[PDB]
């Protein structure tokens, strides 16, 4: 009689689901926070299902206490009107009986695609067919999961954005319907089914003023809009054409306040659509979080440069007068006149008049953006095989080397490409998708790394205290054309700085094709950035920069050169202190194309948090925009047609390195971050009072708190020990604790990068090493070996020094004595094959002392 | 379970014309008549009064989870 | 191999030793010998 | 100095392609003078190039001596691959090479 | 510019491959495009048997320096 009772008058077509009348415990997500424990876990919680075949729809019911049934009843009976609440039922010891849900809830969802696990994730492939999103042979094409192959995953994904947004304005209804029913409380994604419905009030409080938490519900579910394409039904007329936006439309700031009123509108924090309006970078961020999501919806023509025709002696020219980002929103100049060496330099690096005055293109070759041509026939280019070493080899195999079965094996060569492979390369760039953060656990990683860079000091500089190194380097496209940055800086340029922070002054970069050893054949390419960036990038960051160069003992080791004995100092400082010393590491696959344009934007913002004193608070953001419009978004002229890059690293600017580092301790954070707050804290008391303040700290308080951030840093130098170089990384982490889930897992980072960086990193690709007197298996291209002199000492792969003396391009004995310096460690390792390879080096050398080489490992 | 705002604060007494204690400085809520500004010395403006006779003062620039503790204490 | 191949659609006895090797650091000297003629 | 010459003499012959009349109107058409910068082309380009894969691409979207893209009508005038190709030749598809060049012109 | 082919000359012959040896003796019959894995030859040939279907000879008359082809 239950189940006829639990359906009264609506389809009681129900099969059960659980045994009886009982309960039925799942292993399902929630979001706790009372008192004793907060995170974002998975908890062991009378489920029936609808039969149509059966169909996705559950008829929840629940037991609780009678102070609780009266508590939901009354807002409930208070909030039936909304169409966006769940028809609920009641009746009776209490049973609240729900109707019409779905098998999981949003919560659910999020979990999944945030903690994604190809060894159990039957929950996302339930939730992927369930929706008709694919069918369900789709997943014995293994590897399917991954984004760098299989793209087709994101065309399956996309199959959830209706179910999303209609998510997105079900729950805006019913803030609304709350607000004016004078109802109080917080929203939790796990109160919300797939469909769209809500239940659960049992924490809510009793008209015209109510006001609901709904911070960690939007902040918790933003990654999975920019997935799913939820906003991707916004550029219909309302199924429908396209719509037909005017062409000459920049704007679009009354369509942003109104998506945002469409579905964020109880976001109680001030919205900027042009970030020039923030009040500090953590208000930058958290408005260009927003302007990620809704630049997808306007036409792709809009953003760019916005050009204004001037005039100077009765020629009219086309110039930039503005910039339209897809995250810092429209920003006009200041110092702009319309009537008239530096104005040539800005001049010239504009884009404007080259798009402009060049031809129409369509490259149907790639899928990125065309701009337009600059010449009448595009070009090829090619890149030439290897320069054979006949006498270096016939040495060699008169040492008795390159037997059958040896160690030693040549895998490293110069690889030849063939005409269309730069266009193939670039095309690489598909890698990168729009993404959102969550912003709230974002604004305590920035915080958390700005503690990790508290060491260092530094500001803005004149021209006469920057130094300048390499000065025959690419310049830029309109530059190279004529000389180097040689050339440039032997001519001028303080002034020019104080304009770059006043103004936007967009530039082009060459992205050409490098010729180097490698053990895979693809292709690999070197950008120059303009020298209008570089020149202002130095001024903005090199103290900063050459401080964290400098300094010894720090999280960072850029810098750090491994001779005299460097690399032992490095691994004792890595080894500062830990109770259960392991070791670890990691690798990010498609690092430069692939990671998002907010945690780029965050790192320069973060390298920026030296200029309280120096700079303004405009002054900053003018610099934040110039850098993001002249090494995230900038214009790329591959071959002879200009192209607009989405996004990615510059490889060629000088801030890659420092910048890559703060991206990689933001990740190795963020993955603390989620393993302790996913851990299940009812299951020690110190790690759980932490854990509850920082769930407090992010989802909670609304401003910074220095005294956790403090605590929170030290609690990882101790149990959570690392040591970063752009995109290499090593740990020294207590095993116990990862084993409890107390700092980050290797899972964890897999997670963290699937969910935010839209790759997947293969559990090959990383190592873990138990004993210290071996040290870590690879960090910088490079191995270590416990010798006796008891010290550690760095040696390479002699398949890769052996390659690198074989084939030695045109254009002598340094590169010899240089492999013979890093090869001198090979000479302790217990293999002797591996021995033989410095000494035939030494015996190569003397036919053009091993002290020499020694004196180069002990510390003094 | 996500709780609006477990051990909830207590009442205080302030000068005119509900507190947070937070050990990194004072920080009062709400003062639970038209009282345009009130002192405590820092000038703490408040709101229109909210009529349920007593009557509630929040502080303009107060966000939605403030209020939420303001409110459920009372 | 490819490029032997690719870079002559665009440009007879290295393609056979190319594609017929055990060892790998014979052909990369056949493709030098193309390009430079 | 020599950069300083070389930079503007690049500025001058550079607008004489700009063509002042069609791109007077398309500016002056705007609110405030303001134009995204990649319309420019888009709509005040005397010459389109468009470069093909294979023979597939070429059925869908040059079939013919005319062809229309940008909301407007384009006739071709020249081909080219990796020397000119006759639009005969292309059907055979595997004697010619992939990266055809089809430039055009916009028809009034 | 004599270098390169001198070298490359002296490692072939020091590669010693019957396959490449036929081939290279044989120039000193040449073939007038890529050998596949049809073949047209100015039958035995690199180590392999191929399977003649048309002749043809200088005036490109079929006939039942000549060119030869064969699968
Ligand atoms: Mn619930
Ligand atoms: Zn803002
Ligand atoms: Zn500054």
């Amino acid at each position: 009689s239950f189940l006829n009772r639990v359906c009264g008058v609506s389809a009681a077509r129900l099969t059960p689901c659980g045994t009886g009348t009982s309960t039925d415990v799942v292993y399902r997500a929630f979001d706790i926070y009372n008192d004793k424990v907060a995170g974002f876990a998975k908890f062991l919680k009378c489920r029936f299902q609808e039969k149509d075949n059966l169909i996705d729809s559950y008829f929840v019911v629940k037991r609780h206490t009678f102070s609780n049934y009266q508590h939901e009843e009354t807002i409930y009976n208070l909030l039936k009107d909304c169409p966006a609440v769940a028809k609920h039922d009641f009746f009776k010891v209490p049973h609240i009986s729900r109707q019409r849900l779905t098998k999981y809830t949003m919560a659910d969802l999020v979990y999944a695609l945030r903690h994604f696990d190809e060894g159990n994730c039957d929950t996302l492939k339930e939730i992927l067919v369930t929706y008709n999103c694919c069918d369900d042979d789709y997943f014995n094409k293994k590897d399917w999961y991954d984004f760098v192959e299989n793209p087709d995953i994101l065309r399956v994904y996309a199959n959830l954005g209706e179910r999303v947004r209609q998510a997105l304005l079900k729950t805006v209804q019913f803030c609304d319907a709350m607000r004016n029913a004078g109802i109080v409380g917080v929203l939790t994604l796990d109160n919300q089914d797939l469909n769209g419905n809500w239940y659960d009030f049992g924490d809510f409080i009793q008209p015209g003023s109510g006001v609901p938490v709904v911070d960690s519900y939007y902040s918790l579910l933003m990654p999975i809009l920019t997935l799913t394409r939820a906003l991707t039904a916004e550029s219909h007329v309302d199924t429908k054409p396209y719509i037909k936006w005017d062409l000459l439309k920049y704007d679009f700031t009354e369509e942003r306040l109104k998506l945002f009123d469409r579905y964020f509108k109880y976001w109680d924090q001030t919205y900027h659509p042009n970030c020039v309006n923030c009040l500090d970078d953590r208000c930058i961020l958290h408005c260009a979080n927003f302007n990620v999501l809704f630049s997808t919806v306007f036409p792709p023509t809009s953003f760019g440069p916005l050009v204004r025709k001037i005039f100077v002696d009765g020629v009219p020219f086309v110039v930039s007068t503005g910039y339209h980002f897809r995250e810092l929103g429209v920003v006009h100049n200041q110092d702009v006149n319309l009537h008239s060496f530096k104005e040539l330099l800005v001049y010239a690096a504009d884009p404007a008049m080259h798009a402009a005055s060049g031809n129409l293109l369509l490259d149907k070759r790639t899928t990125c953006f065309s701009v337009a041509a600059l010449t009448n026939n595009v070009a090829f280019q090619t890149v030439k095989p290897g320069n054979f070493n006949k006498d270096f080899y016939d040495f060699a195999v008169s040492k008795g080397f390159f037997k059958e079965g040896s160690s030693v094996e040549l895998k490293h060569f110069f690889f030849a490409q063939d005409g269309n492979a730069a266009i193939s390369d670039y095309d690489y760039y598909r890698y990168n998708l729009p993404t959102m953060c969550d912003i709230r656990q974002l604004l305590f990683v920035v915080e958390v790394v700005d503690k990790y860079f508290d060491c260092y000091d530094g500001g803005c500089i004149n021209a006469n205290q920057v130094i300048v190194n390499n000065l025959d380097k690419s310049a830029g496209f309109p530059f190279n054309k004529w000389g180097k940055a040689r050339l440039y800086y032997d001519s001028m340029q303080d002034a020019l700085f104080a304009y770059t922070k006043r103004n936007v002054i967009p530039t082009i970069t060459q992205m050409n094709l490098k010729y180097a050893i490698s053990a895979k054949n693809r292709a690999r390419t070197v950008a120059g950035v303009s020298i209008c960036s570089t020149m202002t990038n130095r001024q903005f960051h090199q103290k900063l920069l050459k401080s964290i160069a400098a300094t010894r003992g720090a999280t960072v080791v850029i810098g750090t050169s491994k001779f005299y004995g460097g690399w032992h100092n490095m691994l004792k400082t890595v080894y500062s202190d830990v109770e259960n010393p392991h070791l670890m590491g990691w690798d990010y696959p498609k690092c430069d194309r692939a990671m998002p344009n907010m945690l780029r934007i965050m790192a320069s913002l973060v390298l920026a948090r030296k200029h309280t004193t120096c700079c303004s608070l405009s002054h900053r953001f003018y610099r934040l925009a110039n850098e993001c419009a002249q090494v995230l978004s900038e214009m790329v002229m591959c071959g002879g047609s200009l192209y607009v890059k989405p996004g990615g690293t510059s490889s060629g600017d000088a801030t890659t390195a420092y910048a890559n580092s703060v991206f990689n301790i933001c990740q190795a954070v963020t993955a603390n971050v989620n393993a302790l707050l996913s851990t299940d804290g009812n299951k020690d008391k110190y790690v759980r009072n932490l854990q509850h303040r920082l769930y407090e700290c992010l989802y909670r308080n609304r401003d910074v708190d220095t005294d956790f951030v403090n605590e929170f840093y030290a609690y990882l130098r101790k149990h959570f020990s690392m040591m970063i170089l752009s995109d290499d990384a090593v740990v020294c982490f207590n095993s116990t604790y990862a084993s409890q889930g107390l700092v980050a897992s290797i899972k964890n980072f897999k997670s963290v990068l699937y969910y935010q960086n839209n790759v997947f990193m293969s559990e090959a690709k990383c190592w873990t090493e138990t004993d210290l007197t071996k040290g870590p298996h690879e960090f910088c291209s490079q191995h270590t070996m416990l010798v006796k002199q008891y010290v550690y000492l760095p040696y390479p792969d002699p398949s890769r020094i052996l390659g690198a003396g074989c084939f030695v391009d045109d254009i002598m004995i340094e590169r010899f004595v240089s492999l013979a310096i890093d090869a001198y460690p090979l000479t302790k390792h217990p293999n002797q094959e591996y021995a033989d390879v410095f000494h035939l080096y030494l015996q190569y050398i003397r036919k053009l002392e091993p002290e020499f080489y020694e004196a180069m490992y002990t510390p003094h | 379970n996500n709780e609006l705002s477990p051990v909830a604060l207590r009442q205080m007494s302030c000068a005119a014309g509900y507190y947070n204690t937070t050990k990194g400085g004072r920080f009062v809520l709400a003062l639970l008549q038209d009282l345009k500004w009130a002192r405590f010395t820092i000038y703490t403006e408040l709101e229109p009064p909210c009529r349920f006779v007593k009557y509630l003062y929040f502080i303009k620039g107060l966000n939605n989870l403030n209020r939420g503790m303001v409110l459920g204490s009372l | 191999k490819c490029t032997s191949v690719v870079l002559l659609s665009v440009l007879v006895q290295l393609h056979n030793d190319i594609l017929l090797a055990k060892d790998t650091t014979e052909a990369f000297e056949k493709m030098v010998s193309l390009l430079s003629v | 100095a020599k950069v300083t010459s070389a930079m503007q003499t690049m500025l001058f012959t550079m607008l004489r392609k700009l063509d002042n009349d069609a791109l007077n109107n398309i500016i002056n058409n705007a609110r405030d003078g303001c134009v995204p910068l990649n319309i420019i082309p888009l709509t005040t380009a005397a010459k389109l190039m468009v470069v093909i894969p294979d023979y597939n691409t070429y059925k869908n979207t040059c079939d013919g001596t005319t062809f229309t893209y940008a909301s407007a009508l384009w006739e071709i005038q020249q081909v080219v691959d990796a020397k000119i190709v006759q639009l005969s030749e292309i059907s055979n598809s595997p004697n010619l090479a992939w990266p055809l060049i089809v430039t055009a012109l916009r028809a009034n």
